[PDB]
RNA sequence: AUUAAUAGGGACGGUCGGGGGCAUCAGUAUUCAAUUGUCAGAGGUGAAAUUCUUGGAUUUAUUGAAGACUAACUACUGCGAAAGCAUUUGCCAAGGACGUUUUCAUUAAUCAAGAACGAAAGUUAGGGGAUCGAAGAUGAUCAGAUACCGUCGUAGUCUUAAGACUAGGGAUCGGGUGGUGUUUUUUUA
């Protein structure tokens, strides 16, 4: 596939999200999604449409980058939290659909 | 079979440094013959003590004692282990029914005064 | 892809193989190769090339951890929606006396079951108790504050007061 | 050398605890110093306020210091002088089934004062605060002694807080035997 891949590794929470912009090492350096900077208003990031604003803006830094397949590294909070994300998980899944991003290596980094 | 080479192998047996049990257990697996309380007619120490081959202290507290000492050796390398202490307090309550009883049935002299301190000089 | 697997229980197997036929024949469109492996115990899903979507794999690992939770797995494992949560707390590394957690656990049961499970109903929670862990599905919303009030009743206190407690905040949620 | 509740017991070999004491073996999540996909927003989140705020905070491109504990499998299936016990080793007080005609008839029955651990926010502020009170006073140096051995006040000492059912019908539970196959147990009845 041309080494045209990378992996976002999503450590994402019930109200919070973020994005780790990887190759199989530490590099591919293209973006990082924030939680809440797309909308302030302790509802709109816990819905779906402020965290897909949030993954157009890193989806579109990580095709300047150069990475077209993305590694799945699910992460959630995990120990004494509920150990699962909120509609992060399933935004960054439908902006994945929308870019059209190759699907392949996923996992869960959950702790 | 030939009871009285029965009697003889019991006071041989006795007479080897072994316990009784397992002088009568070597008998019952190795020899064939029945018991003691067979047609012989003879018990296991009323045997040994007519030969002169019975112990000091009786069969259930020679060593008794002695593991009444030994209980209290982990108690000894750790006081924590209440567990093992308390063995030994059950080892001590290992001495359970006849002592006194033999202060009357005349088996053990009533000044012996039995206890664990002295239970180390009795356990060999 | 890679795959998720997990071993489950005793009758987990039996109850799972009942509903087989259209769970599979829906994963594997979806690119999930759920099967039952009898010989080793465990069910497994790979991921494969034809979904539409990134999260058929995220939700066959809810569905997989539904399944082995012993619990209805047609009722659990339609979660795979954005606004639908099934997860399980393991409520067993709570309580270490067995007539303690016998006493907890008739305490989270309530009087002939209904009187414990309004408030998971308040909160609109599909919660089922199985051995040391409890199972629930519904809105995310409505079983963040139904697994902290869990939680809460699987403390060392009283359950009687928190279950009172979620009952007058869910009558104080009517405003 | 009548007694054997085989009233009861060292023993006797096969086989055992997530009882328990160490002995190594994994690290699941945290703290600081690391240090960043040079991200200032992230906990909480009756919406709030409120905790930490641009001293890097999900994180990290992981080193150490420490504790820490067995995840779907899974789960009381069990095992506690006792205040309790969930991977992987080598050792031990001891505990464990059972048979014994082999251990002996003689290993006192309940036990309080005498001893062994001795547990469901060892929390809050005034008051008598007196007898005394660790933390340290200070005497003899003993190559070495907060106690070896006199002399003082503080948490303390004690309250203040979180049917006369007349009858039937199938199913249900607890059994058992006719026959039927394995399980129980294949001497541990």
């Amino acid at each position: 596939n041309s080494q045209v891949f990378g992996v976002a590794r999503i450590y994402a929470s019930f109200n919070d999200t973020f994005v780790h912009v990887t190759d199989l090492s530490g590099k591919e350096t293209i973006a990082r999604v924030t939680g809440g900077m797309k909308v302030k208003a302790d509802r709109d990031e816990s819905s779906p449409y402020a965290a897909m604003l949030a993954a157009q803006d890193v989806a579109a830094k990580c095709k300047e980058v150069g990475i077209t397949a993305v590694h799945v590294k699910i992460r959630a909070t995990g120990g004494t939290r509920t150990k699962t994300p909120g509609p992060g998980g399933q935004a960054a899944l439908r902006a994945l659909a929308r870019s059209g991003l190759r699907i392949g290596r996923i996992e869960d980094v959950t702790p | 079979l030939s009871s009285e080479s029965v009697i003889e192998q019991i006071v041989k047996y006795a007479r080897k440094g072994l316990t009784p049990s397992q002088i009568g257990v070597l008998l019952r697996d190795a020899h064939g013959v029945t018991q003691a309380r067979v047609i012989t007619g003879n018990k296991i120490m009323r045997i040994l003590k007519s030969n002169g081959l019975a112990p000091e202290i009786p069969e259930d507290l020679y060593y008794l004692i002695k593991k009444a000492v030994s209980v209290r050796k982990h108690l000894e390398r750790n006081r924590k282990d209440k567990d093992a202490k308390f063995r030994l307090i059950l080892i001590e309550s290992r001495i359970h029914r006849l002592a006194r009883y033999y202060r009357t049935v005349a088996v053990l002299p009533p000044n012996w005064k039995y206890e664990s301190a002295t239970a180390s000089a009795l356990v060999n | 892809e890679s795959s998720f697997m997990t071993l489950f229980p005793k009758y987990r197997e039996s109850y799972l193989k009942t509903i087989w036929n259209d769970v599979t024949r829906a994963l594997d469109k979806h690119n999930i190769a759920c099967v039952l492996d009898l010989v080793e115990g465990s069910m497994t899903v790979k991921t494969t090339r034809k979904t539409y979507d990134p999260a058929i794999i995220l939700k066959a690992r809810d569905l997989i951890k539904l399944l082995a939770r012993s619990v209805p797995f047609p009722q659990a494992v339609k979660i795979l929606q954005d606004d639908m949560a099934c997860d399980v707390i393991k409520i067993g590394n709570f309580v270490t006396n067995k007539e303690r957690f016998v006493k907890r656990r008739q305490r989270l049961v309530g009087p002939n079951g209904n009187t414990l499970k309004a408030l998971e109903l308040l909160t609109k929670c599909y919660i089922l108790v199985q051995g040391n862990t409890v199972s629930a599905m519904g809105p995310f919303k409505g079983l963040k504050e139904v697994r902290r009030v869990v939680e809460d009743c699987m403390k060392n206190i009283h359950p009687i007061y928190h279950i009172k407690e979620l009952m007058i905040k869910r009558e104080l949620a009517k405003r």
